[PDB]
């Protein structure tokens, strides 16, 4: 046997009394497969969008451009923005769009909710918070995404936005969350420099609802003559 | 290996040559008398034969375990992985100096004696907060101030570079520095620059994560932080936005507002307690200085307090000059309009305006920025 | 990188030299015009030492090297003007024009004749133009010409004048640390031919600067601590007249010429004493000089101030005879005693309390009585630990107790006999001898007329039994230890020359006679050598004869670097190896302090181990014991290397020396205190070590805490007190462990016993300290010879304090400020001293071992200005 | 001139140093091995005399005994409980019930007693070292120094006067005063002077994760103290560990209250500690609990107040005596210019005057430096001062 073949984290047979090595076994274990399988994020792409033209324009020019075209920002020279906030009523289509751009720019889209099942995968106890950076750098092109329903997330994002503002060496890392009710978020987060962009998602109107119906009715056997425009009209702007 | 540090002549003087000859001759005779005996009394290889015997004493399978108590007389109490512990002996070739309670040990398989020590490759939390690369550009990138920088240098940098003025004077340098003022006027920026130029290790932690979710944890964290800080070397610690502990409440905090008091007492003792400090500096900053405990700020725990006021028209001019260096801008624009854009615009509004206008011109794949661009950019960033 | 356009200097001064061979002939005007323009341009453009990479210095040798080669030597018609522009300028680039092997080649440009007064255009330059050329020439050419043929051509006639004028120019531009470069032209030049160079530098520096003397003094003495014999003699003898001719310091001569006392000539020291007696302006200088001249750094010299004016002028030495000792007793009574006045109780030794949860120990208790009772520690009815043991058993114990009664009242003359005669009526072979030794000890150092032939001679005259006769020649010699009167020498000679059956008495007679005379009278060494020749023929026993006889000869010819006396003494004892056991004693004994590492290398070259088949066991033992020498004052470089050597060789891979006596080397090394000692010695000492002769370990324990200066490390020894209960039984270590515990705090002060005072001077204390280390060989002497020697072995402690008044009326007590030891070598500006200003005390108690104290309030202290530990503190206030 | 020669000499000697360093043998960076010259003894003989003769000898805890014929109960950590006897070489007297013992691995019979456990943190809480501050660095409070030294130190070094006359000295002392006054420094002075042990504890070290841990820590703290002969315990920042009992609604501070009760109980009721002295300090003592401040626990109530006037001049003398300053300035005026100020302010005034001198170019400071320093650290910073809110004691 040669030492080089003896990789870390490998299964090996082993004789009984002398306890000496004897052969090799293929199977190996990893953390990320277990954490991602716990999470179950829904991969998608641009195809399913209905009525979100301008929003996708600016989200792509703030996220998709400064990875494939860093030198294009070198030319004008303004720094690369890193903080985008999406806000609007619930159930209007934030998470799908963030995953859409993460897929189109090929970044490992990870989300965090501060739960405890996945905590052990990150570390033994997680006394502090930023240990995820020590796990994110091995997969650098990544997007952190969070969500708020009905204040811990805000302090977490504040710690992060403070972190990668000059002290973090690695590039190619962006953070984003989506929440409703801008008027209630913290004051320290409204300073002109901390966050970079804010994007509104209004509840869809008639044309948007019609397009959404057409998109979601592609896996169903229709009937000759439905006039689903009437169906779109009957819905008085509920949501997406 | 530092044979003789008396090399202070450092020139063509006879002293250096004579000392070098004396060292050379000493080592010559020592080499002969520790070499010829081995030529004439090998008795064995002593290069593999003695190592052969040692490898014989430690049997081919040997286990790992944890040490728990030591009696100096070459045998101690060691634990096994299962849980039952023993009273084994200590061999003599085990370097009975680096054995500290808790270090892993290698135990013989039959009689469980102490055989070896395994290096404890752990380094768990050191790497989370210890900054390892230069932050950015030095004092040339900050416009204004000057009065403040003088003080920061006196209390942080100057002692390390020139430890000759103070000791000649008989003064110990002042200890702590707190930086306070309205939001977004460059407290963190000056911190980054100081980290840039300096030579000592820089440790950073934000005040907000001093709080935790269990009892008796905050004090543990602070003890650990200052321990690792004094573990390395002359170092600099940065505690940022302290006021966050004393103004907000979070449900995950199992204790109430009394555990925060406990944490504060611990931190407050770390600076000037029953034990000699060593060589560590402290820098902290906040923008609400009228809420924290005045017992925390008394001289002896922090001496210099430096206040950061709003920018003035001369400094505003300098700031617009700095932040548009590598910008390919048209002469059509007049900065004098933007200087009077707001009654009391702060420093961060400057960089906000510049970057936003750049973005909005680059929207159309263009290189030059016009005036109406700023006319809409300032409105976008200042009003919402 | 553009070239041309600006190519004026790199073209024209490159084209004129290229055609210079063609311009040499058929063109007298142009050759000289261009030569003058080149000389003036090179002189002016090279005036400042800021453009080292000159546009002309480094750009002429690219192609003009062949022109310089074929132009200067190949001219054959040198004129009176072209030579002025050629030799003055072309020699400037000759230091760097060629490759590195150039020092043996400078002759072909400059050595024909030194151009005029080249310093005229080379005086404003620091380290570029010509002084470097002079140093390069003196590096090889002058050395090779004048090695054994100094008297030769121009290589010595004008070279000395040029070197002298350049050396004067060194202290001409800034006179800063570049003045320390003067030795690079004076000391470096003609090392062994230093006499004329030093005389020239003196006659040039006599009128140059008086204040620029002390710096050069210290610089030269920094290299004068260690050198070859000729180098040391010449350098010291030439430096001696410096502080008197140029400056008028005239005050450190008495104290700093102890190094110049023996090594150069004792007659020269007598001449310095005479010239010091001549210069007696007032009283501060003379009194400060004579304060340390019988109690610190010499003796046997109180015979020079007995002229016709011995009233107050020449009577001052009398106050140092006994009056200063009386003041010492009074200051021990007042200063230290008032702060702390123990009763010899040894309460500190009784530390069994706090911790808690045979007649051999009576020896340790008697030592507890003796040790703590220093500085006026007279015991009235407190001597029960010796009184009760004095008449029950242990004759050697009673003797030791009576002797320790003397150290209880140490360096006293008022009532030593008063205390002694109250108990002298004992009619014991051991109490009486100890009483007489105590009497001699009490007045020892006083050098008074207590008992030249009255007290101890009454015991000596009855030499018909040992001890009562043996302990009667050593004590009287101890009383006259500081005096070299040959009357007592002749009186005690019959003790050794009797060849009587009292072997112990004859040995201690050798010790006694050696410890009085160190100069003349080779007849005493002759008598000792005849005694050993007529005695050691039919014997091969232990070192009882050998541990006493050769030591006196070695001390009587100790610390002399001529080595001629060593050669003669070694050659006179040529005989069989057992008889020649003392061949290597006098060889090394004359090597107390000097730089002679060649002697060290030849010491161990002859005999390293030889497998150590019990054939030279004591021989190799004493060889290693004498290897300890040259390290007490090794200028801080020998000690570390020596301790490393002893650690690497003996104890690690050896035969017997390391595991038996390697522990004495630390004792002979130092006692300042280094953590590598208290960590290395217990590393081999904590272990029981039953494999080796563990009695050696016992010695190591009894000789571990020999470091003085009471500190807070005693807890270590108390842990050993916990380890000393079961193992290391009382039968051979009961008193030894306690003596180790007490060694650090023998008295509460009075601990300067390190044989290094002032800067690095010995102070002639080896003759008194050495006997302890010589007698502590290892075995069979801890019960018969140790108690008889280990008590009063050391009596040359240098007081306890270094700051004192000694004013006319003693009005001032103390006004000073201490800092750390001096650690400065070079600085081109104001020189330093010490930077521990934090301490500001005005007490005359502890002064600090490795500390240097300064004054304040701007007193200028014009008494001593250098050192001496007894500053007069003269008052001057000419500065409002 | 000959820099190359001397430099090459230095290089050759360094190379020869490392050469002979390899030659003797220390190389091959170790995984737990000593240099060969050190274990030479234990290469051939110690192996053969430490492998066959000595046994493993498991460690266990004994439960009880029973009468007339020694029969013992042994409890081991993960195996069963056994009934065993002794071996011949050990006396039957010293096997008092309930302590660690070592028993052999075949017949399971008692071989040797062992010392008991003591927790790992409480061991490190001892001092094992003594700081540098002495008694001359507390100018201005001679009264308190005499009063404290008379209870914490005098009886230990002269334990005959009190026993002869028939008194037992007190056992406690409390130190309180506004922040910056100087109590912790007095504790350091005491630690420097003493001889017996000295265990330092800070109140925040006595809050633990789980329930009932603090009480255990206090028990073994006092037990470890009892093991030794006699020495001091210094408690710092008490007011974090027990104030008063005010329970209402949901439980609040209950656990900390149990800790306080255990600490109280350790000093009173049923055969008290005996030869142990405590020593406490605080900043706002109004919140201390009445049952803790009762005498029998806190006999003396030393109090530290703001310096008067000899205090101020004397603090100046102490903190400025290591200065390079002008020889003709008077500090009494400086004392007058600052009415109510602490020792801290005087220290900072000395520092800032030195800094003003080093600011421009000078080498020695003068009166104007001191006047400017007082004008700035006293009057300009006075809107961040504690003392207007720590003299009402909250
Ligand atoms: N005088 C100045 N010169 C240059 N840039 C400045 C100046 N004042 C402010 N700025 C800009 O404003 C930005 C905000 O400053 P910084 O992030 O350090 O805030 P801060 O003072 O720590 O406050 P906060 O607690 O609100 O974050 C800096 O990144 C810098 O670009
Ligand atoms: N009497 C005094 N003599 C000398 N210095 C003093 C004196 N009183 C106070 N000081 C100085 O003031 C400071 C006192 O702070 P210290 O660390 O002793 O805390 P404290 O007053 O005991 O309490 P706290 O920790 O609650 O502030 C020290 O720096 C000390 O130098
Ligand atoms: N405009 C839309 N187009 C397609 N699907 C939508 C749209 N709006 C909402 N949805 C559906 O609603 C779900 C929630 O999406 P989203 O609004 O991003 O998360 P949240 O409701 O938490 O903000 C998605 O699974 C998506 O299928
Ligand atoms: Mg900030
Ligand atoms: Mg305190």
């Amino acid at each position: 046997i040669d030492i080089n073949d003896v990789t870390p984290n490998c299964r090996v047979a082993l004789r009984n009394d002398s306890y000496t090595l004897h052969k090799i076994l293929p199977n190996k274990v990893d953390p990320l497969v277990s954490l991602m399988m716990v999470e179950k994020v829904p991969d998608s792409t641009y195809e399913m969008i209905g009525g979100l033209d301008k929003q996708i324009k600016e989200i792509k020019e703030v996220i998709e451009l400064p990875v494939k075209h860093p030198e294009l920002f070198e030319a004008l020279g303004i720094a690369q923005p890193k903080g985008v906030l999406l806000y609007g009523p619930p159930g209007t289509g934030k998470t799908l769009l963030a995953r859409a751009v993460a897929h189109h720019t090929d970044c490992t889209f990870i989300r965090v909710s501060g739960s405890e099942l996945v905590q052990k995968f990150i570390g033994e106890g997680a006394r502090m918070v930023r240990e995820l950076f020590v796990m994110a750098r091995e997969h650098a092109p990544s997007i952190i995404f969070m969500d708020e329903i009905d204040s811990e997330v805000q302090r977490t994002m504040l710690e992060l936005l403070n972190q990668l503002d000059g002290f973090e060496a690695t590039k190619n890392i962006k953070v984003i969350m989506a929440t409703n009710r801008i008027d209630i978020l913290d004051s320290a987060l409204l300073r002109p420099g901390r966050i970079d962009r804010k994007i509104e998602f209004p509840p869809p109107n008639e044309e948007a609802r019609l397009d959404i119906l057409k998109i979601h009715s592609r896996k169903m056997n229709l009937t000759r003559g439905i006039n689903l425009r009437k169906i779109a009209e009957l819905m008085p702007g509920a949501s997406g | 290996a530092s044979k003789l540090p008396l090399v202070t002549p450092h020139t063509q003087c006879r002293l250096k040559l004579l000392k070098l000859e004396r060292i050379k001759d000493y080592l010559l005779m020592e080499e002969e008398f520790i070499r010829n005996q081995e030529q004439m009394k090998p008795l064995e290889e002593k290069q593999e034969e003695e190592r052969s015997k040692v490898d014989d004493l430690r049997g081919t399978p040997m286990s790992v375990g944890t040490l728990e108590e030591i009696i100096d007389d070459n045998h101690a109490i060691v634990s096994t992985s299962v849980g039952s512990e023993h009273y084994v002996s200590i061999l003599s070739f085990v370097d009975k100096d680096l054995l500290e309670p808790g270090c892993s040990v290698l135990l013989n398989h039959k009689v469980h004696a102490v055989i070896g020590v395994l290096m404890d490759d752990t380094d768990p939390l050191v790497t989370v907060m210890k900054v390892e690369k230069a932050p950015q550009e030095t004092y040339a990138d900050i416009g204004g101030l000057d009065n403040q920088i003088q003080e920061i240098k006196e209390s942080v940098e100057l002692p390390l570079t020139h430890p000759e003025y103070y000791e000649e004077m008989g003064i110990k340098p002042p200890k702590g520095v707190i930086l306070y003022g309205p939001p977004g006027t460059g407290k963190t920026l000056l911190a980054k620059a100081v980290a840039n130029q300096t030579s000592a290790t820089f440790l950073r932690v934000v005040g907000s994560e001093l709080i935790q979710k269990y009892l008796g944890d905050g004090p543990k964290l602070v003890r650990e932080l200052f321990r690792v800080a004094e573990e390395h070397a002359p170092s600099i610690v940065f505690i940022d936005e302290i006021d966050a502990i004393g103004t907000k409440r979070y449900d995950s905090n199992s204790g109430g507002e009394r555990e925060i008091q406990r944490t504060m007492l611990e931190l407050l003792n770390q600076l000037d307690g029953f034990d000699s400090r060593g060589d560590v500096k402290v820098i902290m900053a906040t923008n609400r200085i009228e809420t924290l405990d005045p017992a925390l700020i008394r001289p002896g725990r922090i001496d210099r307090k430096i206040e950061f006021p709003l920018p003035d028209e001369k400094t505003k001019k300098r700031i617009f000059q700095i932040h548009t260096s590598r910008m390919t801008l048209a002469d059509d624009v007049t900065l004098d309009d933007l200087i009077m854009a707001k009654d009391d615009l702060s420093g961060a509004d400057i960089k906000a305006i510049c970057t936003e206008a750049g973005l909005m011109a680059l929207r159309e794949r263009r290189m030059k920025v016009t005036n109406e661009d700023f006319k809409k950019s300032k409105e976008n960033v200042l009003y919402k | 990188m553009e070239e041309g356009g600006r190519d004026k200097a790199p073209v024209q001064p490159q084209q004129s030299p290229a055609a210079a061979p063609g311009g040499t002939d058929e063109k007298p005007s142009g050759k000289e015009r261009r030569d003058a323009g080149d000389k003036d341009k090179e002189q002016e453009l090279s005036e400042e030492d800021k453009q080292l990479q000159d546009e002309l210095e480094m750009l002429v040798e690219r192609l003009g090297e062949k022109d310089t080669s074929l132009y200067r030597p190949a001219l054959e018609e040198l004129r009176r003007q072209i030579r002025s522009s050629t030799t003055s300028m072309t020699s400037v680039p000759k230091p760097l024009k060629f490759l590195r092997p150039h020092y043996g080649k400078l002759k072909e440009i400059y050595e024909n004749m030194a151009p005029g007064e080249n310093k005229r255009f080379a005086a404003d330059i620091i380290s570029v133009l010509a002084m470097t050329m002079s140093g390069e020439r003196e590096c090889l050419k002058y050395r090779l010409v004048g090695s054994q043929e100094e008297l030769a051509s121009w290589g010595h006639e004008y070279v000395r004048h040029l070197a002298g004028e350049v050396a004067k120019e060194w202290q001409e531009l800034d006179d800063a640390e570049k003045v320390q470069r003067e030795p690079l032209l004076t000391l470096v030049k003609e090392i062994v031919p230093y006499n004329m160079a030093h005389n020239a530098e003196h006659e040039a520096c006599d009128l140059l600067m008086e204040i620029e003397q002390v710096d050069m003094l210290e610089k030269d003495i920094d290299e004068n601590a260690y050198a070859k014999v000729c180098l040391y003699l010449t350098s010291c003898v030439n430096y001696v007249p410096e502080p008197e001719n140029s400056a008028l310091l005239r005050c450190a001569l008495g104290v700093f010429r102890k190094f110049s006392r023996f090594p150069e000539a004792l007659r020269l020291a007598l001449m310095l004493n005479d010239m010091e007696l001549v210069e007696d302006i007032f009283t501060s200088c003379k009194d400060v000089v004579v304060q340390k001249q019988m109690a610190f750094m010499l003796g046997r010299h109180g015979v020079f101030l007995e002229l016709s004016e011995d009233v107050e002028e020449y009577e001052d030495l009398t106050e140092i005879m006994s009056n200063v000792q009386l003041n010492s007793n009074f200051l021990a009574l007042a200063r230290e005693l008032d702060i702390m006045e123990p009763k010899v109780p040894d309460d500190i030794y009784k530390t069994h309390l706090e911790n808690n949860r045979s007649a051999r120990m009576n020896l340790a208790s008697s030592f507890v009585n003796g040790f703590v009772n220093a500085a006026f520690g007279q015991d009235k009815l407190l001597t029960d630990d010796g009184n009760k043991w004095l008449y029950k058993n242990k004759d050697h114990g009673m003797l030791s107790a009576a002797a320790s009664l003397g150290m209880i009242l140490l360096w006293d003359v008022d009532g030593g006999l008063t205390q002694i005669d109250k108990y002298l009526y004992s009619s014991e072979d051991y109490i009486k001898s100890g009483a007489l030794l105590a009497c001699g000890i009490v007045n020892s150092g006083v050098r008074n007329e207590c008992d030249p032939a009255l007290a101890l001679l009454s015991d000596y005259v009855l030499h018909n039994s040992n001890t009562m006769r043996l302990g009667s020649i050593f004590g009287l010699g101890l009383a006259y230890a500081g005096s070299n009167r040959e009357d007592v020498l002749t009186l005690l000679l019959p003790v050794m020359g009797d060849s009587k059956s009292s072997m112990e008495v004859a040995g201690v007679t050798a010790l006694a006679c050696g410890m009085i005379a160190v100069g003349s009278c080779n007849g005493d060494v002759t008598s000792t050598i005849l005694q050993t020749i007529m005695e050691k023929s039919e014997t091969e026993l232990k070192d009882t004869y050998a541990r006493w006889l050769p030591l006196g000869l070695g001390l009587n010819h100790l610390g002399k670097g001529e080595a001629i006396e060593a050669i003669l003494a070694a050659l006179e004892v040529v005989s069989e190896p057992f008889r020649s056991f003392a061949n290597t004693l006098v060889d090394v004994c004359a090597y107390a302090g000097s730089g002679n590492v060649l002697k060290v290398q030849q010491l161990l070259h002859i005999c390293s181990e030889h497998f150590d088949s019990k054939e030279k066991e004591e021989d190799k033992d004493k060889k290693e014991k004498k290897d300890k020498d040259k390290k007490e004052a090794p200028a801080d470089m020998g000690a570390h290397q020596g301790v490393a050597v002893l650690g690497i060789a003996l104890i690690a891979m050896g035969e017997e020396i390391g595991a038996e006596m390697a522990l004495r080397t630390f004792g002979h090394l130092l006692r300042y205190g280094e953590p590598t000692l208290r960590r290395a010695v217990p590393l081999a000492l904590a272990l029981i070590s039953v494999s080796n002769p563990r009695l050696n370990i016992l010695d190591t324990l009894s000789k571990f805490s020999h470091d003085a200066d009471p500190e807070v490390s005693y807890n270590s020894i108390f842990a050993m007190g916990m380890v000393g209960s079961g193992t290391n039984n009382a039968r051979l270590a009961a008193m030894l462990r306690q003596l180790a515990q007490y060694h650090a705090k023998d008295p509460n002060n009075l601990f300067m016993v390190r044989l290094a005072q002032g800067l690095t001077h010995l102070g002639k204390g080896t003759l008194t300290l050495c006997p302890y280390h010589s007698d502590r060989q290892l075995m069979s002497q801890v019960a018969v010879a140790g108690l008889l020697t280990v008590l009063v072995s050391f009596l040359d402690v240098r007081n306890i304090i270094l700051g004192k008044s000694h004013y006319v009326l003693y009005g001032l007590v103390a006004a000073m400020q201490p800092r750390m030891l001096v650690t400065f070598d070079e600085e081109l500006r104001p020189l330093p001293v010490s930077v521990r200003v934090g301490q500001a005390v005005d007490v005359v108690g502890q002064a600090g071992k490795p500390k240097t104290i300064t004054g304040f309030q701007t007193h200028t202290t014009p008494v001593l200005l250098a050192h001496g530990e007894r500053a007069e503190l003269a008052t001057e206030e000419f500065l409002p | 001139t000959y820099s190359r020669q001397i430099k090459q000499v230095e290089d050759d000697i360094q190379q020869l140093l490392k050469k002979i360093n390899e030659l003797t043998g220390i190389k091959e960076s170790d995984t737990g091995l000593a240099p060969p010259a050190l274990w030479d003894l234990a290469a051939d003989k110690q192996t053969l005399q430490s492998e066959q003769p000595l046994q493993v000898a498991r460690c266990t805890k004994i439960i009880n005994a029973d009468s007339e014929d020694p029969k013992y109960i042994i409890n081991v950590k993960q195996f069963a409980k056994f009934v065993v006897d002794l071996s011949d070489q050990v006396a039957p007297t010293d096997i008092e019930e309930g302590m660690r013992v070592g028993v052999d691995r075949n017949k399971y019979q008692i071989h040797i007693p062992l010392p008991p456990k003591i927790d790992p943190t409480v061991t490190m809480m001892q001092v094992e070292e003594k700081p540098d501050v002495t008694y001359s660095d507390v100018g201005g409070c001679k009264e308190q120094i005499e009063k404290l030294r008379e209870v914490v130190e005098t009886p230990l070094l002269h334990p005959e006067r009190f026993v002869n006359l028939g008194i037992e000295p007190p056992k406690g002392v409390l130190l309180f005063g506004p922040p910056g006054t100087g109590k912790t420094l007095c504790a350091r002075a005491v630690a420097n002077r003493t001889d017996a042990c000295f265990i330092r504890v800070i109140g925040s070290e006595l809050v633990q994760k789980y329930v009932g841990e603090g009480a255990r820590m206090v028990r073994e703290l006092f037990e470890m103290a009892r093991t030794k002969k006699a020495c001091l315990i210094f408690f710092d920042e008490i007011d974090a560990i027990g104030g008063a009992r005010f329970d209402d609604g949901a439980g609040g501070d209950n656990e900390v209250q149990r800790t306080m009760l255990e600490l109280i109980n350790q000093l009173d009721g049923f055969d008290p500690r005996g030869n142990i002295k405590v020593l406490m300090a605080t900043n706002r003592p109004d919140t201390l609990d009445p049952a803790l401040m009762r005498p029998g626990r806190l006999d003396r109530k030393i109090e530290f107040s703001l310096p008067d006037l000899e205090g101020r001049t004397h603090i100046f003398k102490i903190h400025a005596r290591s200065m390079s300053v002008e020889r003709d300035i008077r500090f009494e005026l400086l004392a007058r210019l600052c009415p109510n100020s602490t020792g801290a302010e005087i220290r900072s005034v000395c520092t800032e005057a030195g800094m003003f001198a080093i600011r421009a170019r000078r080498k020695i400071a003068t009166e104007k430096d001191f006047l400017e320093a007082v004008n700035k650290v006293i009057k300009s910073y006075a809107k961040f001062s504690a003392t207007p809110r720590y003299m009402t004691y909250n």
